[PDB]
């Protein structure tokens, strides 16, 4: 079991992960909510992926 | 003595190159 | 050269050996006091510039940062 | 993206590399990486660390053939190597790694690190930030989409996976341990002096700590004098 | 003048090595 | 003794004012960096080829296997850096204490950072990288902007049709004489100011006091030298690529560029500058009034203090100058879209305002606050 | 006048004699060793940059390794030929036997 993944799994409990997913979750069901429309979600995305992988370092180095 | 203090301090720098080394 | 340079006249200057003077005067102690009264006499006019500066890049960072930002409406 | 900050060990101040691990991250070269990069610069004496002694690189040395020896034409590859033959290179030629990927270019990672802005973040997080392409999305020919990577159509095929190869220490091979430890490796490799430096650079402070003090001090002796000079004027 | 020819000699062998 | 007495006459019995501030000491650093730049450079062209063959790859050797090559390469480029920082407050302590007026000391001394430029573009393309490649097409091409016989002169530096190997073997040459040269210019530098002496930050005729320089301004400029070794070599031990850009490490992609190009931080703003002008050439020219500007400086001079010690409002926009040459410094850093290019000709249009128009009418201002005009 | 004003107060910066300039000294001293100690580490890897009958020759280790059934300046002895059947090196007249001994000539060793 990678602990990258165990980690990654944790931060997203964390509440601030939990929201920053929120944030995800919202926006790719956005990306999903229209066509013609143009929501990547890329950014929101990358807005989640970075808070949560901050979290990750932030614990992850240290299991490694 | 001024010979004297630069020849301390030429053994000086000597010693302590191999102790800082 | 030291001699011929400036017609000084009567400016008596005494001074002390410096191996008779305290050899290392406190600088924090009595200088930097000074230097707080130093720099804080001039930085009321040095950092007002870099007051505005700071401000600029802060707004242009994250202006430049909406910019890229993309809106799901815009093309929607 | 900006890739964010990471715990490395080695990166601490006066602290230095883990050469465990580098050697960790060798292995993970030498089993994975190398079927499509080389550490050129790279030689086994080059690979030396406590990771490897020359006696370990020795036998990795001989642990390859492949055009460390050349033939009566000195064509193909025609010999094993030793202990001065450079690291193995997939490829003889460019174009055969560009024929090997995707007519694309598996980079020589000796210095991939260096050459990568905040590199030893960024193979992490490419190695391991595949993540997923909610939308738009076309990845054209063996790319892997991967938000850390700038087009998120890396190319780099993905080649860790729990237990992708297995450690020889036995430290259980979970792709962020192998990225973590190869990502060791790769940044001795690029900088083979960092811990040579760390330890000159504390002799340095130690150094400066002890003279400039001491010089302040000379300064402020031979400039006592004036500094204390006391000036009257005295017209008659 | 005399010690500083020792002097040297001496700094000569740490430098030297 | 005629060999001792110019070195008495220019280093010890030298009448020096005794109120000259740690500036003052910068100067010397530069000659003390020079030094090392150059003598870095002898161990780095040591070991070192200019062939695009070899070029790269020893350098990486020089990195990897010469004997504490790491540690001369990379002094030499956090020397090249440090070399920049002390020219930058050099001309920075000339502009402020109204040093200009040493008119001959200034036009040796404009003369010398175009040179100093010149040394570091030198420098920099010689290792044949990523970035040195696409960095020297850059500036190379800027060249052919000039009217008629752009075309020409940028084919003869290339010495092909575009930068290849005709171009690094020659750009070697110049980088190993620019330095020669620059170092002479220096030298004539010395004379045509111990004509004068040295200037105070008070701004006034300091002849009633001053000092000898071997046990004041020596022991003062080996504190300097002490400092200034201390930051080099926490740059070199510490941080040796915080100023650089990694694309270094990447030999030169004949056919690939970097996403992101930038030129060195010390040139930066220069080319922010460029980056401003629409015109092509309109942006070689600013580009080069830049650091031209300067040399005009000496006959801007209006007002009838020389220093700005007590000129409060020259200060305020002397600071705000400085201010701006920061600003011009981050945007060139930053990538071409809003609002990085307004900043950009905004502050390009208040470096040109404020050297050329505001400070002299700043000055008579202040020779009218003081009943003198 | 000559006697008007006393000498000014300078205890403000005076010191509490030898002994302080012995302390001086040694700070002089000290230093000097200081600057010393780099100099040796300085100038020692500052120079350390700079450090790195018949018979047949197999260039072993970048030198010729005469294999057969100069000591003077470093030439070629050249096989088959010279007054001793060994060898004779071209550059100065030095003489080899079989043995590869030099016998005639200006050859030290
Ligand atoms: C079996 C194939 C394969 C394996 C295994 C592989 N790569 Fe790659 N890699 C590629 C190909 C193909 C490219 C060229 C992609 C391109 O040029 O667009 C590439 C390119 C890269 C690049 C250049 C991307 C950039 O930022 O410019 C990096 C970095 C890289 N690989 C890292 C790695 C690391 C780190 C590993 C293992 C720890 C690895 N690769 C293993 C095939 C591989
Ligand atoms: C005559 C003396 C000099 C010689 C012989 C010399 C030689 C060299 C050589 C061989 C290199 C390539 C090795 C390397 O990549 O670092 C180089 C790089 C460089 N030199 Fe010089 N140099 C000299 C003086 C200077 C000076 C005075 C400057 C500053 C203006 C300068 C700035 C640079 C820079 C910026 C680089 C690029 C460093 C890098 O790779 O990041 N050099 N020099
Ligand atoms: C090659 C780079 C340069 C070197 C090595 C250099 C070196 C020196 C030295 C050693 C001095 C005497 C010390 C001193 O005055 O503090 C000096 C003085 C001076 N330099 Fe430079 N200089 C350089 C470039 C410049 C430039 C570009 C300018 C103009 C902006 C300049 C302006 C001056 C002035 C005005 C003085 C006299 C200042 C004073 O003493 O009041 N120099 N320089
Ligand atoms: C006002 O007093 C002086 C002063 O009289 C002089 C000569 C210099 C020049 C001193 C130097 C050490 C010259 C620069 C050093 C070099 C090594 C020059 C390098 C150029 C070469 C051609 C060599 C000063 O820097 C200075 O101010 C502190």
């Amino acid at each position: 079991v990678d602990p990258l993944t165990t980690v990654r799994e944790h931060c997203e409990q964390l509440e601030k992960c939990v929201k920053a997913r929120e944030r995800l979750e919202l926006c790719d069901n956005r990306v999903s909510s229209r066509s013609q429309t143009e929501e990547d979600c890329t950014e929101e995305l990358f807005d989640f992926l970075h808070a949560r992988d901050h979290c990750v370092a932030h614990k992850l180095f240290k299991n490694l | 003595r001024t010979s004297t203090f630069a020849l301390t301090i030429a053994v000086g720098a000597l010693f302590f190159e191999r102790a800082f080394d | 050269e030291f001699g011929n340079l400036a017609r000084i006249r009567h400016v008596i200057s005494y001074s002390l050996s410096p191996f008779e003077q305290r050899a290392f005067p406190s600088y924090f102690s009595k200088g930097i006091p000074n230097v707080l009264r130093r720099t804080r006499e001039r930085i009321l006019r040095v950092a007002p510039p870099f007051v505005v500066v700071y401000l600029i890049y802060t707004w242009g960072n994250q202006e430049f940062e909406q910019s890229k930002r993309k809106n799901p409406a815009m093309y929607e | 993206l900006h890739p964010p900050s990471y715990p490395w060990s080695h990166r601490g101040l006066l602290s230095s590399l883990d050469h465990t691990s580098i050697r960790r991250g060798f292995q993970v070269y030498k089993q994975v990486c190398s079927s499509c990069h080389s550490m050129d610069y790279v030689a086994y004496r080059h690979l030396v660390g406590v990771c490897y002694t020359e006696e370990e690189a020795k036998a990795l040395a001989e642990e390859v053939e492949v055009q460390d020896g050349p033939n009566d034409d000195g064509e193909m590859f025609m010999r094993p190597g030793k202990l001065s033959d450079y690291f193995p290179k997939p490829y003889p030629n460019p174009e055969a790694a560009r024929a090997a990927n995707n007519g694309a270019l598996p980079p020589d990672l000796s210095y991939i690190v260096r050459a990568r802005h905040g590199g030893e973040d960024y193979v992490f997080s490419l190695l391991t930030g595949y993540c997923e392409p909610p939308t738009g999305v076309s990845l054209r020919e063996g790319l892997y989409f991967n938000p850390y990577f700038p087009g998120q159509a890396i190319g780099m095929a993905p080649p860790i996976y729990t237990e992708v190869l297995e450690y020889d220490d036995g430290t259980p091979a979970t792709m962020s341990q192998v990225a973590k430890d190869v990502a060791t490796f790769l940044r001795w490799a690029s900088e083979p002096e960092h811990d040579h430096r760390k330890r000159m650079g504390l002799k340095m402070l130690l150094m400066m700590g002890l003279l400039l003090p001491l010089t302040y001090a000379m300064k402020r002796h031979k400039w006592s004098v004036l500094k204390s000079r006391k000036l009257a004027y005295r017209p008659p | 003048a005399g010690m500083w020819g020792t002097v040297g000699a001496v700094g000569l062998v740490w430098a030297t090595d | 003794h005629p060999l001792f007495k110019i070195i008495n006459h220019s280093f010890i019995d030298l009448p020096a004012p005794s109120n000259i501030s740690s500036w003052w000491n910068f100067g010397s650093l530069l000659g003390v960096c020079l030094m090392v730049q150059i003598i870095t450079g002898l161990f780095l062209a040591m070991h070192y080829t200019s062939d695009t063959m070899t070029a790269f790859s020893s350098v990486t050797h020089i990195c990897r296997d010469v004997n504490y090559g790491w540690l001369i390469r990379y002094m030499h480029a956090n020397g090249a850096s440090m070399f920049f920082i002390c020219l930058f407050l050099h001309v920075g302590r000339g502009l402020y204490y109204g040093s200009y007026t040493f008119m001959e000391t200034w036009n040796i001394g404009v003369l010398l950072l175009f040179a100093v430029m010149a040394t570091a573009f030198m420098g920099y393309v010689l290792p044949w990288g990523q970035m040195s490649f696409w960095g020297a097409t850059v500036i190379t091409n800027l060249l052919s902007a000039i009217p008629y016989i752009g075309t020409t002169l940028v084919e003869w530096i290339w010495g092909g049709f575009s930068v290849d190997k005709a171009t690094l073997t020659r750009f070697f040459a110049f980088h190993f004489i620019l330095p020669f040269i620059i170092a002479a210019l220096a030298i004539v530098h010395l004379l045509f100011l111990h004509e004068t002496g040295s200037n105070n930050p008070t701004g006034l005729n300091s002849d009633a006091d001053k000092i000898p320089f071997h046990p004041y301004y020596t022991i003062k400029d080996i504190l300097g030298i002490l400092i200034m070794f201390l930051i080099l070599m926490t740059l070199v031990l510490f941080f040796p690529d915080m100023l650089g850009d990694p694309d270094n490490y990447m030999p030169a992609n004949p056919l690939n560029t970097p996403p992101h190009i930038k030129p060195e931080w010390y040139f930066l703003f220069a080319y922010a500058i460029l980056r401003s002008i629409p015109n092509k050439l309109g942006g070689v020219l600013a580009l080069i009034l830049s650091i031209l500007i300067l040399a005009l400086m000496p006959f801007l001079h209006t007002s009838k203090q020389r220093s700005l010690m007590f000129r409060p409002i020259t200060q305020i926009l002397y600071w705000i100058l400085v201010a701006n040459l920061l600003i011009l410094t981050w945007i060139g850093g930053q990538p071409v879209e809003h609002p990085f290019i307004i900043i950009g000709q905004l502050a390009s249009i208040s470096y040109f305002s404020i050297i050329l128009i505001l400070m002299p009418i700043s000055g008579i201002i202040e020779d009218k606050m003081l009943k003198l005009y | 006048s000559h006697t008007d004003v006393k000498v000014p107060d300078f205890s403000d910066y005076r010191r509490a004699s030898e002994a302080r300039k012995g302390f001086s000294y040694l700070v002089t001293a000290t230093t000097t060793v200081g600057v010393a100690y780099a100099a040796k580490n300085v100038v020692s890897q500052f120079v350390s940059s700079m450090s790195a009958g018949k018979n047949m020759a197999f260039k072993w280790r970048g030198k010729p390794l005469f294999v057969r059934h100069c000591t003077h300046l470093g030439c070629v002895p050249i096989a088959n030929a010279g007054d001793f059947g060994g060898y004779y090196c071209p550059c100065h007249g030095s003489h080899y036997d079989a043995s590869g001994r030099i016998r005639k000539g200006p050859a030290p060793l």
